[PDB]
């Protein structure tokens, strides 16, 4: 635990990027987290929802 | 700022995405009891230490720089003589040699 | 307590970590900020019981012994004058050990000079220290000597003149 | 199952109850041929800032 | 427990007295301090839309 200062700043960094890219499965409310999904599966009016 | 102890130097050393500073200091180490004046009276007049402190082994009394003990003969060459020994509180009486 | 509320969040993903990732980082970046203010000593330095400083007075800034918060009177005064899902943490270090800490710096500081700081503490009297220190900002030593009475009455009015302008000001 | 990537012979073996395969971010990046039940990695096309 | 704030250490303070080091530690200690981060990018339209 020597350069713990350092390793705390790359954990912060990998950390905050690997939740940025965990927050793109999550859906938000709408029937699929995928856009390909929606894009196949609705017609435009209901899809721009 | 430069480490724990009276700063010498640093030496630099690069890390991943940070720096690693080297401080070399000083500390002070292996301290003796000694009893101290703020002042020699010698011929009515008051003596102080130019950049120094008087110090005593318990029966000489001697001059010695303030961070490491080296003592020396209290001499008009490391004093300087500053009013009468009748203002000074706590001054003490030995005498000042003269080259 | 609504289930139903908590299944519609789940859909948010992973936001209540991240809030909660940083709100516990910055509790333990105030302990932190603690630590590095006021625990800079290993050593916890005590003043002799008796105050012959040459005419220095420094009971408006040393402990009580009658308080039992073991604050000083200036400290007591300070103290007196600051006045659905959400918690408080109480610090790491309480108001009594934050004091212990100062008063061990100020004993440091007292007894030994800056020498406790680089080191060990080497005892020094504190006339002595006074008569350093004037030679650091460049006045030779024996201007401190002449007018030590002077000097201890004055420190003693500036700091009494501290705690009455503290008591007096809003 | 609609995407855009580079497909690669692909070493992962999967269970015959297994179609597709996801990553971190819940994309595609495995899938099962249903002609030749053959595994395939789809690793993204190049990305860059001009 | 309660923690122990450190090891108690009483001055032996007197109106004439002094301790001057005899000897000396030279003593060297090491200060980590960061200095930048990864430089990360992130476009923005292809995050959200791909
Ligand atoms: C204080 O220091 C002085 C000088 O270092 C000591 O005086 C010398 O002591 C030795 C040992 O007995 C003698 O051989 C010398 O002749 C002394 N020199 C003089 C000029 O007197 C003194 O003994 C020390 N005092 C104590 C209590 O340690
Ligand atoms: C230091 O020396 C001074 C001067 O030699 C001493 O002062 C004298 O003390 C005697 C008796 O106490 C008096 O009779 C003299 O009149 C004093 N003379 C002066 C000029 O003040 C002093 O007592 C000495 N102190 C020590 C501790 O040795
Ligand atoms: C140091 O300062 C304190 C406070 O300024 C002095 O305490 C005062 O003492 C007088 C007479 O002894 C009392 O009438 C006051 O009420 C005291 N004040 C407080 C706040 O307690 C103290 O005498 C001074 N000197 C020493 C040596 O401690
Ligand atoms: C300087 O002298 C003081 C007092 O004579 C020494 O302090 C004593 O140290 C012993 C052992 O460390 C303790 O048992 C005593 O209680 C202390 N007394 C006081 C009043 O503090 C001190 O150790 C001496 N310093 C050196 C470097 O010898
Ligand atoms: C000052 O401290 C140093 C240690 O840093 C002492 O050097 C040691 O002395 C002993 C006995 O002479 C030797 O056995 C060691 O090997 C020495 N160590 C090193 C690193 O040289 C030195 O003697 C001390 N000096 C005084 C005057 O106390
Ligand atoms: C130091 O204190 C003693 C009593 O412990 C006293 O006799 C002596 O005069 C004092 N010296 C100074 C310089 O205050
Ligand atoms: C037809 O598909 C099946 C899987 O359903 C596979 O086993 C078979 O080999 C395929 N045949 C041809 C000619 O592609």
């Amino acid at each position: 635990s020597a350069l713990g200062k350092l390793q705390d700043v790359v954990n912060q960094n990998a950390q905050a990027l690997n939740t940025l890219v965990k927050q793109l499965s999550s859906n938000f409310g709408a029937i699929s987290s995928v856009l390909n999904d929606i894009l196949s599966r609705l017609d435009p009016p209901e899809a721009e929802v | 700022f430069c480490g724990k102890g009276y700063h010498l130097m640093s030496f630099p050393q690069s890390a991943p995405h940070g720096v690693v500073f080297l401080h070399v200091t000083y500390v002070p180490a292996q301290e003796k009891n000694f009893t101290t004046a703020p002042a020699i009276c010698h011929d009515g007049k008051a003596h102080f230490p130019r950049e120094g402190v008087f110090v005593s082994n318990g029966t000489h009394w001697f001059v010695t720089q303030r961070n490491f003990y080296e003592p020396q003969i209290i001499t008009t060459d490391n004093t300087f003589v500053s009013g009468n020994c009748d203002v000074v509180i706590g001054i003490v009486n030995n005498t000042v040699y003269d080259p | 307590d609504s289930t139903e509320c908590s299944n519609l969040l789940l859909q948010y993903g992973s936001f209540c970590t991240q809030l909660n990732r940083a709100l516990t980082g910055i509790a333990v970046e105030q302990d932190k900020n603690t630590q590095e203010v006021f625990a800079q000593v290993k050593q916890i330095y005590k003043t002799p019981p008796i105050k012959d400083f040459g005419g220095f007075n420094f009971s408006q800034i040393l402990p009580d012994p009658s308080k039992p918060s073991k604050r000083s009177p200036i400290e007591d005064l300070l103290f007196n004058k600051v006045t659905n899902g959400l918690t408080v943490l109480p610090p790491l270090l309480t108001d009594e050990m934050i004091a212990q800490y100062t008063s061990a710096l100020l004993a440091g500081t007292i007894t030994s000079g800056w020498t406790f700081g680089a080191g060990p503490a080497l005892q020094i009297p504190f006339p002595m220290q006074m008569a350093y220190r004037f030679n650091g900002i460049g006045v030779t030593q024996n201007v401190l000597y002449e007018n030590q009475k002077l000097i201890a009455n004055q420190f003693n009015s500036a700091i009494g003149k501290i705690q009455d302008s503290l008591s007096s000001t809003p | 199952l609609t995407g855009t990537g580079v497909l690669t012979e692909s070493n992962k073996k999967f269970l015959p109850f297994q179609q597709f395969g996801r990553d971190i971010a819940d994309t595609t990046d495995a899938v099962r041929d249903p002609q030749t039940l053959e595994i395939l990695d789809i690793t993204p096309c190049s990305f860059g800032g001009v | 427990y309660t923690m122990s704030l450190g090891a108690e250490n009483s001055v032996a303070y007197s109106n004439n007295s002094i301790a001057i080091p005899t000897n000396f530690t030279i003593s060297v200690t090491t200060e980590i301090l960061p200095v930048s981060m990864t430089k990360t990018s992130v476009d923005c339209t292809m995050y959200i839309c791909g």
